[PDB]
RNA sequence: AGAGUUAAAUUAUAACUAAGCUGUAAAAAGCCCUAGUUAAAAUAAAAUAACCCACGAAAGUGACUCUAAUAAUCCUGACACACGAUAGCUAGGACCCAAACUGGGAUUAGAUACCCCACUAUGCCUAGCCCUAAACCCAAAUAGUUACAUAACAAAACUAUUCGCCAGAGUACUACUCGCAACUGCCUAAAACUCAAAGGACUUGGCGGUGCUUCACAUCCACCUAGAGGAGCCUGUUCUA
């Protein structure tokens, strides 16, 4: 908040600025953007015009970080991606042509699919009625479900590993297990869905 | 107003319920609202007119009442 | 209004008809007084709060060389003159 | 298109058929909707019981079975057991004013069953028995 | 009970839409006070409580009626004002 | 038409006995009340129950039913859009009537006279 | 307000009735 | 006041069908000789009309029919005469449903309460008692006036004729008396003693486990991050010394 409310967030996308001539409403829109004499916040250190950066990978990176270490967390993220890659190459060369057509070697699509598989559909909020606290099923917003997915991942791969075991190892393990739906993280998501069905009547207590 | 004629009476009754409409609905002098009422009650217990619904036969008679159910 | 009845000629079909004989008799004396006040060099204020004729009245008073308050009347205006208007003041010798 | 909200009187010539049957021949779904529970029973026009489903029958328990979700579940279960005996259409009779009225009705609809008429028969004394005393003296 | 069944408090569904039919029904019952009476009869209300309720309701109705009447009588004068900044 | 006020209240002249006992005096106030905000109820419960039946049947594998999950999500989005966009338009448009503020101003322009 | 008087009488009477019961 | 009648419920009781039904903020206990639907007497109570404002002296009276019937050529008037809601009493009959009491179940520190279930006196009919209510519209009856005129609040202010009442607060709808089908009753109704006030209306606050709006931006809930409370030490309190 060293920026007044006057300051708009920057649009970092290059493709937007490079190819303007085919869209009327957007031409009018960013015309109104700069011509309004609108101040713009200085673009963040984390965010780049890079063609190689995934916002989700960056969020997970941040969520891994302890203290002020961007270096150590980016390190463990890099190492985990590399570990998933090489684990899938090791799984690729020991297989046969069919399974060489099937198996995915992209650590990015494995990350995104593992997290989409690990995100919960529905959730639980406590509600006070008649001097008792009842756990009630609540539909969740998208961002909340993504968050829950990532946080559950980091929670498990921090907590449940043996102390000898390194982080990129355990994390790549669980990324590949949650890709295939068989990981303890998806078991947690299932505990949530089962506790959301056990209480389903109590869905009337929700007033919103 | 005569208890013997069920048509005129059942004009002032709610079709679905069998209730008697009030003044704000029928729009009568107090005298005639009274009269209609007493008449209805008498015709109902003497066995001329049904209590719990308007007799289907009289459904399509002129509607004099101000109520609108279906909107 | 109850005090208006001696001034009414009568009521024609619910509308009240003011007796214009009395109206003339009164308006005579009113104009008489008003002129005598202006003759002796004293301040005449036209007061109305009605927004139709506000402009008309302000115009009228400006053209008689007289003063008009047609606006929202400030609370202590006549009672507490010295504070609202100034250190010492003259007050209207007649108000219309 | 002339559509009457009012039903087809028996003595009338009126021709409307649902699967060829007269309005009178259609089975009846009785829904008792009470504050603590909802019971549903589908019956022949001849008053022979076809199907019975309740919120208790549906494996809910005390407070839970009051809710509209439970009513809907019982409605679906009822419509299933009823279509098993092959009833396509039904006339609904709703007895009582409670949490499970509408839920049990559209739970009959959701349960793959067709509702033609919806009647409300709720006991309305013209002053019979005095009801029990008000709570919080 | 001794009356013929299905002639009263009955609505026929149109084109298979049940929700609108039930709505029509509920509006009927509410119109005739049947709902308020169903609700009021769940517990006995002692004659004096009743008397009080009726008196209050009638007062309420008088006030509401009269207020709505002054509203609609005054509604014309909500138009944009002619004399603005006079 | 308005229910009659003749002979209803207890007064020194009145022959009969009171019908109405007014809690507070019946005089038209120079303002109206503020609209009562609607009591909220649970939304999407139907689609939820459908989805939960789907789950109970298919043993809680999400891959099994992709329709009920997507439709519950769709419904929740329509409920959010409802909550956000309905607040403003329900707080402004009264349909055939006026917002309580304008009504009050109007009434203050033409006040009830108890006095005089 | 006036209820204070009524409360006094209420209590007195109650007490007295209790007394008659005992005595 | 009599006599006759019953639409909606509800129930004995069968007939199918279902294993549960009932009950709460939530449960337990209860019931499964239960529940839903289809049949149904008796009993009791009288939706809507009624946004009406009638009848009766008051209490009261609002399902239907009929009989009988609502004093005074109309001032006031008792301790005399006749009535008088609910509860209660005596005797006989009824009993659907409700329900003091009581017994179970919860709640709670306790809960001889509020909440849940069961059941009784009692509510109903006949006959006789009892004679009280915040029996208050806290505004006497009969004639008038809208003149003079605002303590406050409330239902604006007053004249005339009457009757009934009222002389600080408690003590006291009490003790003692008379009378009374009342015998834990009603009625009538003091004093010793105690106090210097007791009261009525208002004003401005504060408060409210009171209602309606609008909010909380590290902030209550929902939610994010890191810690404290457990270990050792460091340092400060409290005790003991
Ligand atoms: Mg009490
Ligand atoms: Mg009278
Ligand atoms: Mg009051
Ligand atoms: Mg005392
Ligand atoms: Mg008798
Ligand atoms: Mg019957
Ligand atoms: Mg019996
Ligand atoms: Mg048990
Ligand atoms: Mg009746
Ligand atoms: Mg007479
Ligand atoms: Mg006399
Ligand atoms: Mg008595
Ligand atoms: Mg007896
Ligand atoms: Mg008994
Ligand atoms: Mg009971
Ligand atoms: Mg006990
Ligand atoms: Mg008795
Ligand atoms: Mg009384
Ligand atoms: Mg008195
Ligand atoms: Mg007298
Ligand atoms: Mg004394
Ligand atoms: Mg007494
Ligand atoms: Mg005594
Ligand atoms: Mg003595
Ligand atoms: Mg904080
Ligand atoms: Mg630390
Ligand atoms: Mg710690
Ligand atoms: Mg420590
Ligand atoms: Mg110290």
């Amino acid at each position: 908040s060293r920026y007044g409310p006057e300051y708009k967030d920057p649009q970092i996308d290059k493709e937007y600025y490079r190819k303007p001539l085919a869209e009327q409403t957007e031409e009018e829109k960013y015309e109104r953007d700069f011509k309004k004499t609108q101040l713009i916040k200085a673009a963040p250190a984390t965010k780049t015009s890079s063609v190689f950066e995934d916002p989700v990978i960056s969020k997970f990176t941040n969520m891994m970080m302890k203290g002020g270490n961007k270096v150590l967390a980016r390190s463990l993220m890099t190492q985990t991606l590399e570990a998933v890659k090489r684990k899938q190459f090791a799984k690729y060369h020991a297989a046969s042509a069919e399974e060489q057509a099937t198996i995915e070697r992209n650590p990015y699509t494995i990350f995104h699919q593992a997290l989409k598989n690990c995100e919960p559909v529905i959730g639980l909020v406590p509600i006070l009625k008649g001097g008792h606290f009842y756990q009630v099923p609540v539909p969740l917003a998208d961002r909340r479900r993504r968050f829950l997915a990532m946080k559950w991942m980091i929670a498990e791969c921090r907590e449940k590993k043996h102390r000898r075991v390194l982080m990129p190892e355990k994390l790549s393990q669980e990324l590949l297990e949650a890709f295939h739906n068989q990981g303890p993280v998806i078991k947690r998501k299932h505990d949530m869905h089962k506790m959301a069905e056990a209480n389903r009547a109590l869905a009337h207590y929700r007033w919103w | 107003v005569d208890y013997k004629n069920v048509q005129l009476l059942s004009q002032f009754i709610s079709p679905f319920t069998g209730c008697i409409y009030g003044r704000h609905i029928t729009g009568l002098c107090g005298k005639k609202q009274k009269e209609i009422t007493k008449a209805i009650k008498r015709a109902q217990i003497l066995g001329f007119m049904p209590v719990t619904y308007k007799d289907p036969a009289y459904l399509k008679d002129p509607k004099v009442c101000n109520i609108k159910y279906r909107e | 209004h109850r005090f208006m009845e001696p001034y009414l000629f009568g009521s024609r079909l619910g509308q009240d008809i003011i007796d214009l004989e009395q109206t003339a008799a009164h308006l005579q004396l009113a104009l008489n007084f008003t002129a005598h006040v202006a003759y002796r060099e004293g301040i005449i204020l036209f007061v109305s709060r009605h927004r139709q004729f506000a402009h008309l009245i302000e115009t009228t008073a400006r053209d008689c060389g007289e003063y008009a308050h047609t606006r929202y009347f400030k609370g202590g205006l006549l009672t507490n003159a010295p504070l609202l208007l100034g250190p010492g003041v003259r007050l209207p010798d007649l108000i219309i | 298109s002339s559509f009457s909200i009012y039903p087809p009187i028996p003595g009338q010539e009126n021709s409307l058929r649902w699967a060829g049957k007269k309005f009178e021949e259609i089975p009846i779904a009785h829904i008792k909707a009470s504050y603590n529970n909802t019971q549903i029973q589908v019956v022949s026009a001849a008053h022979q019981p076809l199907a019975h489903a309740s919120c208790g029958t549906e494996g809910f328990r005390n407070a839970k079975k009051g809710t509209g979700i439970a009513a809907q579940t019982a409605g679906i279960a009822a419509a299933a057991k009823a279509t098993g005996k092959g009833v396509t259409h039904v006339r609904v009779v709703v007895k009582g004013l409670g949490p499970g009225r509408l839920s049990a009705i559209k739970g009959l609809t959701m349960g793959g069953l067709e509702v033609i008429s919806i009647t409300d028969n709720t006991p309305i004394p013209h002053n019979g028995c005095r009801p029990r005393k008000a709570r919080r003296l | 009970a001794n009356h013929l069944k299905f002639i009263a408090r009955t609505v026929m569904v149109q084109e298979g839409n049940v929700e609108g039919a039930y709505r029509t029904l509920n509006r009927i019952l509410t119109m005739d006070g049947l709902i308020e009476d169903i609700k009021r009869r769940r517990y006995y209300e002692k004659p004096c409580r009743r008397r009080q309720r009726e008196s209050y309701e009638t007062c309420r109705r008088i006030y509401n009626m009269e207020m709505a009447r002054k509203i609609n009588f005054l509604m014309r004068k909500n138009r944009a004002d002619p004399w603005q900044g006079c | 038409a308005t229910p009659s006020l003749r002979g209803r209240l207890a007064r020194l002249g009145n022959p009969r006995r009171p019908i109405l006992k007014p809690n507070k005096p019946l005089i038209l106030a120079n303002h109206v009340g503020e609209r009562r905000r609607e009591k909220g109820e649970a939304t999407c419960i139907t689609e939820m129950s459908v989805m939960m039946a789907c789950w109970k049947q298919n043993e809680f594998r999400d891959e099994a039913c992709r329709k009920e999950i997507q439709d519950f999500f769709d419904c929740a989005s329509r409920a959010e859009a409802a909550r956000k966009m309905r607040s403003i338009q329900e707080n402004l448009g009264e349909l055939g009537s006026l917002p309580p503020k304008k009504l009050n101003k109007l009434l203050h322009r033409f006040p009830n006279k108890p006095h005089v | 307000k006036n209820i204070l008087k009524i409360r006094r009488r209420k209590m007195n009477h109650h007490k007295y009735r209790k007394l008659v019961k005992r005595t």
